């Protein structure tokens, strides 16, 4: 799911290029982290 | 190539899925004060 | 572009890049970043799971790898139940506690 | 157990007894609150007068004539009924029914006494 | 904890009695509580000079304590047999099952 | 360190105590109050209310 | 186009620790035990409250630098 | 001292255990390419890399108490430091190729957006003067690295096919006229008979 | 109820209760539909079932409560003044910059915003930067400024406070208006023999603590 | 002879003065006339004690007094009048300066700045 | 939450008095419990101190207040009998 949006967005936007693998898998850590955050929260 | 409780993973990832969505998007919890002008009056 | 806004550019861009290779590579700064990566590392790779591959003979796979998810779900359950539990002997103490005080 | 409709004219009935009984709390507290603070204003003014106590700024000193204070004689008389009427009440270290009976007991002594 | 804290403590018994009577009342008594309800939303009435709703809150409280106090031995037979009903319901911690509307039907016809 | 902290805490006490007399001399100042008769009998002093009561002056009658 | 969706875990998180598999007994344990200090402290601050409505609820109000709070009829 | 002991045991383990690995690990990122050395272990496996790079820092610094250590035993996690130190090395030579790589695919991307049929907002018929004279530098240093990488020629070899594809394309995006000659210079020598 | 929006009160004799009481009429039946509305939306969302309702109707239904609640208040308020805002400024002194952010009063333009994204424009045109660049790093700060702008709950929370102030303080200005010709007489000789302008209530307050504290019991 | 030294050394000295300011502060609003009972104690070791943690602060009021004092020159010398409010000499005058610390009551560094 | 529970939070704001208690004679209640005396001002310092240490709900504070107020009331009545000149 998130692959195949960062996939998408790579493959169509020109200036996406720039980021690396790299900074692909940090904005993927804040991504998940954000979501455990999300999912944790709206239960309390 | 055997996965330990494969089952309760695609289990698990549905449902944190599924509740994911619910609270970011609020789907069953709507809004009606749209509905109230179009909705009649008891009492 | 003009050159004297490409000399104003040139130093602009010289300037970000020293501050943030300084930065990066400063002693402590380079001992935080390392650790703090590592244990980035070990939190998103290494975060506690309950399916995972097994390729090990029924021989050498231990009791505790096959039955981890239903130990986890008894913990999981008994504790949501006492926790549901305990707030209806809660509720059944403040009552009869306020309820014998006054009315 | 019972229907949503009786469930809603249960609350809205429950809504109409709470705000009349505030409006009864409502009327009372602003009668005796306008007594109070005219009581307040003559009170003072009485005082000052008198020379009982001196008013000047934000402070209240005490005058040549403090002994002759209406107020003076109010919480002189109100240690008096709290000695031989209403005794041991400043240290009752009882239980709130024993607390209760001790109060009705002492305004049973006071109308009796009154 | 966001859920307001309780003012008076109503045991199950007082809780479902009053619950019925106000049901009952609210049925009875409806132009008084109407009345009371209109002199009370105005700012005059409400907050400024509160005291010239006190007759009209005076009637409605006299019409709901008439109805708390059921004077018809039917209205008695008919209330008690809701409040059994209702207590029953509220006693059973195992899954509900039927309702007391028959009840609070024949009450509120009484 | 220890020794440090030990007199960053006794500064603390100091300051502390200094307020707590500044306080209570204060208490002290008020005038006097005269239990008698049934007061006398019946101290109004009680642990639950005690702060209200505490360094403040008190004459009252009783047997020792 | 190509189908991807699945609901199957990732090879790449599937590993297991040297010792056996991942940590999880410990850490169900320590969450089960903040869940009962986090519930506990709620259910004790929720059930055990009552308001009190009377002139002793009442203080005198005051501005941030600690003056009495007073509004004139302008 | 058991603090000294669990600190050299944990120490000894770690370094071991990695230095197993870091023949493995060394191979893939070879394997890989330039622009995201470390994509497989992000990607499709993570074969100790991360503990690889982590405990590198600490082999190097973190001192040792020989009087806790055999004599195999000692000589063993000697050679398996030299190998976490040799890992560092080629961690840094493989992050400032792929460095030097993304700069020319930055060169590139800059290029390919002026040509993009999207670029309806910012289309220039003719490359400027700032853009020349980056091409200009990064062929040279690309010249100067492939020169410098004689002795390697495998290394040679990897690094023509990976960094000089952009600059290939580079080639290939702009007319032969104005100073075309003189900015490809060095690349036409030899790099431009290699892609074609 | 359907309250008529002529006022009944004297003007010549009461002149901002009259005021008062038309702007709380005046406003009453727009606030009114907004109350229904809210309370529709609430009741249908407890009929609602399982996890589509009654589960978890009263915990998470917050907003809703809040809007109500606010609606209430404003509704029984009828309309607010900038003197009562500057006098509420006391005690809080965003009261402004939360009440505009609370109601829907004037349109509020993200200022900060646009000017953050005119300084990047400078930036982008001095270092020679593509136009659709610096259109994004001028949407961007607005969108950041919006962003932080917009919602803001703790600001409901305090324009609530406000308006309790606020209908407390008009329900004591309404008695003062009512009793002033009855305290007029007195007011003079409490003009003439007190110098202070202290609250009667505080000044009664001192001197009961004064005689509690050197009057003799006797 | 470093700059980063120096920054350093600086930064030191300036939280070190805000820490002894506050203190002088709290210590005065607790002690309006009684603090000099502390602050001046004939104890060697509370007087030491007291130099040693308040250095900032006397090197400070040490400054201020030299400047004061050159300031009044100058005033005296351009417009001649009076003396330094009093005849004190340069000795006693700058000793009564540099002990009396009342200067920094109501003075918090990083509130002036 | 089913309407069973919510009608609890509308049912606890009642405070609950004999069903046969008139109207009348429930504001002549509250008119007792709010009136107000001269002597108020000491006896009241010298109740509330007391009352908050048994005060834990609603009704126990009506009881205690409205016993205050009854015993303020007659030491009210029995001071202007003492003292006719203070009242003229
Ligand atoms: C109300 C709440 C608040 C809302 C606002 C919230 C904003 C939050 C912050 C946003 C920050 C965005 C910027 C960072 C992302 C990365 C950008 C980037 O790569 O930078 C370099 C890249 C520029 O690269 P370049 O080298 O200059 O371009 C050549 C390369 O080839 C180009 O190669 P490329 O493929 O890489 O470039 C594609 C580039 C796109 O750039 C382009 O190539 C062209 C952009 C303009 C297109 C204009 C339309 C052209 C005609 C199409 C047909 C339309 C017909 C309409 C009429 C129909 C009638 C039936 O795509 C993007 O920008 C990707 C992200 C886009 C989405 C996020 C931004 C949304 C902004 C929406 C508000 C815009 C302002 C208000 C406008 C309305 C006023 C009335 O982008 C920019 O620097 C520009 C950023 C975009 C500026 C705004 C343009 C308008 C966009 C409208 C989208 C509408 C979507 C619908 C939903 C909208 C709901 C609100
Ligand atoms: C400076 C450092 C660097 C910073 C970088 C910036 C970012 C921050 C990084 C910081 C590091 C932490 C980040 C969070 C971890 C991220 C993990 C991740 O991304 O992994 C992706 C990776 C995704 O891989 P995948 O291939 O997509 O597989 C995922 C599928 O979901 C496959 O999932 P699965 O199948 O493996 O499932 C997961 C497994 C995991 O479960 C566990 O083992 C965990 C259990 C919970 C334990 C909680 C421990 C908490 C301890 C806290 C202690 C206090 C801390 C205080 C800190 C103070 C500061 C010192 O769950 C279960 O076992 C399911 C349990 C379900 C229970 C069902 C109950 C049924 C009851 C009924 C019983 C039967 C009744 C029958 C009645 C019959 C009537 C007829 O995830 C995993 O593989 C691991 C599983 C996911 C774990 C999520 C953990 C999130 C934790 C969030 C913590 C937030 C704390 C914030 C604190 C703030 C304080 C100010
Ligand atoms: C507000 C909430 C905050 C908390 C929540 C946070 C959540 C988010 C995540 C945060 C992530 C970012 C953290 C900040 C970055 C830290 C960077 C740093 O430390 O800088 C040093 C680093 C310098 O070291 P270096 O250059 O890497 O090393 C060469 C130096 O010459 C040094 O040479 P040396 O050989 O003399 O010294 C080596 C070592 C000092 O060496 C020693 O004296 C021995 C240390 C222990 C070695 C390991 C023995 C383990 C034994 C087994 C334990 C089992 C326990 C029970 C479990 C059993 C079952 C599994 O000193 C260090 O460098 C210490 C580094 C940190 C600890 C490393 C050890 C990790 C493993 C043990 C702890 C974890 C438990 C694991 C259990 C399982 C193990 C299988 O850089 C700096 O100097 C920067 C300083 C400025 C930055 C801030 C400094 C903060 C200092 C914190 C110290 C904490 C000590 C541990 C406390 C434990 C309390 C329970
Ligand atoms: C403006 C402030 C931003 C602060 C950012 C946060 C602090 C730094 C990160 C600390 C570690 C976080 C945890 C680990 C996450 C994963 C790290 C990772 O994989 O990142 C690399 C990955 C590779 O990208 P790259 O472009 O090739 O590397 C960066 C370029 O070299 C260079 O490009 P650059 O743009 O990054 O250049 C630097 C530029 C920065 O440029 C910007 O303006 C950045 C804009 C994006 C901001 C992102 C914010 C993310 C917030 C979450 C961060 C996690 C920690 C906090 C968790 C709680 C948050 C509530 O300015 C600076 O130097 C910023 C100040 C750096 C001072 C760092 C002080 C020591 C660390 C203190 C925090 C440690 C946690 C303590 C926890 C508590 C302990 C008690 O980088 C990214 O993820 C891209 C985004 C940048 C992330 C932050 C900077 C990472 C620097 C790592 C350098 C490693 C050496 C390079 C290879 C050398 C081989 C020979
Ligand atoms: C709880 C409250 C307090 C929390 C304090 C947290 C403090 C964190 C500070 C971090 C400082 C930097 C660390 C640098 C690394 C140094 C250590 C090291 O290299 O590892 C050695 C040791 C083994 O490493 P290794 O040899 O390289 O093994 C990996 C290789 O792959 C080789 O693997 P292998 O196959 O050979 O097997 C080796 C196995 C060996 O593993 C072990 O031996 C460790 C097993 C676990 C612990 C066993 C002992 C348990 C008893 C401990 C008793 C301690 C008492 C302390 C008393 C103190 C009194 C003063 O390794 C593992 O499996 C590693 C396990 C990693 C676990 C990651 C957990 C992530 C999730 C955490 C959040 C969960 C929330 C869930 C909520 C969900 C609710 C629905 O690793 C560890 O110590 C694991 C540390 C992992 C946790 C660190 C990050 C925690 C951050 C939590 C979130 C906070 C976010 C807050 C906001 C952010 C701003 C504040
Ligand atoms: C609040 C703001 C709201 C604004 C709404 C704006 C809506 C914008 C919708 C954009 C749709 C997509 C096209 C633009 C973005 C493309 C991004 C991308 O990846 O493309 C790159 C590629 C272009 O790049 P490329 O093809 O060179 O590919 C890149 C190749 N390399 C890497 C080698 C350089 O695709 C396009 O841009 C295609 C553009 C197609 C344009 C079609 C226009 C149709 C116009 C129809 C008008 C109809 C009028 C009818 C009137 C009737 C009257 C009666
Ligand atoms: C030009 C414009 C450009 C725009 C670019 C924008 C890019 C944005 C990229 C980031 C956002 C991506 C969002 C994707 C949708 C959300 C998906 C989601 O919620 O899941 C995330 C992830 C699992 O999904 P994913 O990793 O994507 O797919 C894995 C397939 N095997 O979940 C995680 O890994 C989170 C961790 C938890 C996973 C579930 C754990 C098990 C669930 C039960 C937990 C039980 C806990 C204890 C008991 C509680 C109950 C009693």
């Amino acid at each position: 799911m998130f692959k195949e949006l960062i996939h998408i967005f790579r493959t169509y936007y020109i200036t996406f290029r720039y980021l690396k693998k790299s900074n692909i898998n940090f904005l993927k850590n804040l991504s998940y982290t954000l979501i455990a955050y999300y999912l944790i929260i709206n239960f309390q | 190539l055997p996965i330990r409780n494969i089952q309760f993973a695609r289990y698990h990832y549905l449902a944190a899925v599924t509740v994911f969505t619910y609270f970011a998007t609020r789907c069953c919890l709507l809004d009606y004060k749209k509905y109230y002008p179009l909705a009649s009056v008891k009492k | 572009m003009n050159h004297s806004c490409q000399k104003v550019f040139e130093g602009f861009v010289s300037a970000l890049y020293d501050t943030s290779y300084f930065f990066r590579n400063f002693g402590p700064f380079k001992a935080t970043i390392h650790y703090a990566t590592y244990a980035n590392y070990l939190a998103q790779n290494w975060a506690p799971r309950v399916s995972y591959i097994e390729t090990s003979t029924p021989a050498y796979t231990l009791a505790k790898n096959k039955y981890a998810v239903y130990i986890v779900y008894g913990l999981i359950g008994g504790a949501l139940i006492h926790n549901y539990m305990l707030d209806n002997k809660a509720a059944q103490k403040s009552q009869q506690y306020y309820l014998k005080h006054r009315d | 157990m019972f229907s949503d409709f009786n469930m809603y004219e249960a609350k809205v009935f429950l809504k109409a007894v709470a705000d009349a009984q505030n409006t009864f709390r409502q009327t009372a507290q602003q009668e005796n609150q306008l007594a109070r603070y005219e009581s307040q204003s003559q009170s003072l003014l009485n005082g000052s007068t008198s020379g009982a106590i001196s008013i000047t700024g934000d402070n209240i000193q005490q005058g040549r004539n403090f002994k002759a204070l209406k107020e003076v004689k109010l919480f002189q008389y109100s240690n008096e009924i709290f000695k031989k009427y209403l005794a041991g009440f400043d240290s009752f270290s009882g239980d709130y029914t024993a607390f209760k009976k001790f109060l009705n007991e002492s305004v049973k002594k006071i109308e009796q006494d009154a | 904890s966001i859920l307001p804290p309780l003012q008076y403590t109503y045991s199950n018994e007082e809780s479902l009695e009053l619950l019925i009577h106000s049901i009952k009342g609210n049925k009875d008594c409806n132009s008084e509580r109407k009345a009371f309800n209109l002199c009370r939303s105005t700012v005059l009435g409400k907050h400024v000079e509160p005291e010239k709703c006190l007759d009209k809150a005076l009637v409605f409280v006299n019409c709901f304590q008439k109805v708390r106090r059921d004077e018809s031995a039917a209205c008695q037979s008919a209330f008690n047999s809701t409040l059994e009903c209702g207590k029953k319901y509220s006693e059973s911690t195992i899954s509900l099952g039927s309702s007391c509307q028959s009840q609070l039907d024949a009450y509120l016809n009484c | 360190i220890g020794t440090l902290l030990y007199g960053a805490n006794q500064s603390s006490k100091a300051r502390e105590n200094k307020v707590a007399t500044e306080t209570r001399k204060e208490r002290m100042a008020k005038p006097t109050i005269q239990l008698t008769g049934a007061d006398s009998q019946n101290p109004p002093f009680t642990e639950k209310n005690i702060n209200d009561w505490l360094y403040k002056t008190v004459s009252i009658t009783g047997r020792p | 186009a190509r189908l991807w969706w699945t609901l199957d875990p990732s090879k790449y998180y599937l590993k297991q620790i040297s010792s056996g598999g991942r940590n999880e007994i410990l850490f169900t344990v320590l969450g089960v035990t903040a869940a009962y200090w986090y519930f506990g402290n709620k259910r004790c601050e929720h059930y055990w409250r009552r308001q009190i409505d009377n002139c002793q609820s009442w203080s005198r109000a005051q501005n941030i630098n600690g003056n009495n709070l007073t509004v004139k009829q302008y | 001292s058991l603090v000294s002991l669990f600190k050299n045991t944990f120490l000894k383990s770690r370094v071991i255990g990695l230095s197993f690995q870091a023949q493995r690990v060394m191979a893939q990122m070879a394997k890989t390419d330039f622009e995201n050395p470390d994509e497989h272990f992000l990607l499709n496996d993570a074969m100790k890399y991360n503990e690889l790079v982590f405990y590198g820092r600490l082999a190097e610094n973190w001192s040792i108490n020989p009087e806790l250590f055999g004599k195999a035993e000692l000589a063993k996690y000697n050679e398996a430091k030299q190998t976490l130190i040799d890992f560092n090395q080629y961690h840094a030579l493989v992050q400032n190729l792929h460095e030097f790589y993304w700069e020319l695919k930055t060169i590139y991307l800059e290029l390919s957006r002026g040509v993009a049929t999207s670029n309806f907002h910012n289309k220039r018929e003719v490359t400027h003067s700032i853009i020349e004279s980056d091409i200009k530098n990064s062929i040279h240093k690309y010249i100067q690295l492939i020169d410098d990488l004689k002795d390697y020629p495998e290394w040679q070899h990897k690094v023509r096919e990976e960094i000089g594809y952009y600059a290939h394309m580079i080639y290939t995006s702009v007319n032969h006229d104005g100073n075309f000659p003189e900015i490809f210079k060095e690349f036409n020598k030899v790099d431009s008979l290699y892609y074609f | 109820v359907r309250l008529n929006l002529k006022s009944n009160v004297d003007q010549n004799e009461y002149p901002f209760l009259a005021k008062w009481d038309k702007d709380m009429r005046q406003n009453y039946e727009e606030y009114q539909n907004r109350i229904d509305a809210t309370t529709y939306h609430l009741q249908r969302s407890q009929r609602g079932i399982a996890v589509f309702g009654e589960w978890m109707y009263p915990r998470y239904f917050q907003k809703d409560i809040l809007e109500l609640e606010v609606l209430r208040r404003k509704q029984q308020l009828g309309k607010i003044y900038p003197e009562e805002v500057s006098s509420y400024t006391q005690i809080n002194p965003d009261i402004a910059n939360d009440l505009n952010l609370t109601f829907n009063a004037k349109l509020l333009w993200p200022v900060r915003g646009m000017t953050v994204g005119a300084g990047f424009f400078a930036f982008a045109h001095l270092f020679n930067l593509p136009y659709s660049f610096r259109l994004g790093l001028f949407v961007l700060p607005t969108a950041v400024e919006l962003a932080f702008t917009w919602g803001n709950k703790t600001s409901q929370f305090k324009s609530i406070e406000f308006m309790d102030y606020l209908l407390q303080y008009r329900v004591s200005k309404a008695l003062l208006e009512k009793n002033a010709k009855h305290f007029a007489e007195k007011k003079a000789a409490y003009q003439k023999e007190i110098n202070s302008s202290q609250s009667v209530q505080d000044l009664y307050n001192q001197l009961i603590t004064l005689v509690s504290e050197q009057a003799p019991s006797e | 002879f470093n700059s980063i030294l120096f920054l350093l050394f600086f930064i030191v000295n300036l939280y070190w003065f805000n820490s002894g300011l506050i203190f002088f502060n709290s210590v005065y609003k607790i002690h309006h006339d009684a603090w000099t009972l502390i602050f001046q104690t004939d104890s060697i070791l509370n007087k030491l004690k007291i130099y040693f943690f308040l250095l900032p602060l006397y090197i400070s009021s040490f400054i201020h007094s030299i400047s004061t004092w050159y300031y009044n020159y100058i005033l005296n010398f351009l417009l001649f009048s009076e003396n330094l409010n009093t005849n004190t000499n340069f000795v006693d005058y700058i000793t009564y300066n540099t002990l009396l610390l009342s200067k920094f009551e109501d003075f918090n560094l990083f509130v002036y700045i | 939450m089913k309407l069973d529970q919510i009608i609890s939070y509308y049912i606890t704001p009642v405070r609950r008095f004999d069903k046969n208690l008139t109207a009348e004679q429930i504001y002549e209640q509250y008119q007792q419990a709010a009136q107000f005396n001269e002597i108020d001002a000491f006896t009241n310092i010298r109740f509330h101190r007391k009352f908050k240490e048994y005060i834990q709900t609603q009704e126990q504070s009506d009881y205690l207040y409205e016993k205050a107020k009854q015993i303020s009331t007659l030491a009210q009545k029995m001071f202007e009998k003492k003292f006719p000149e203070y009242y003229t």
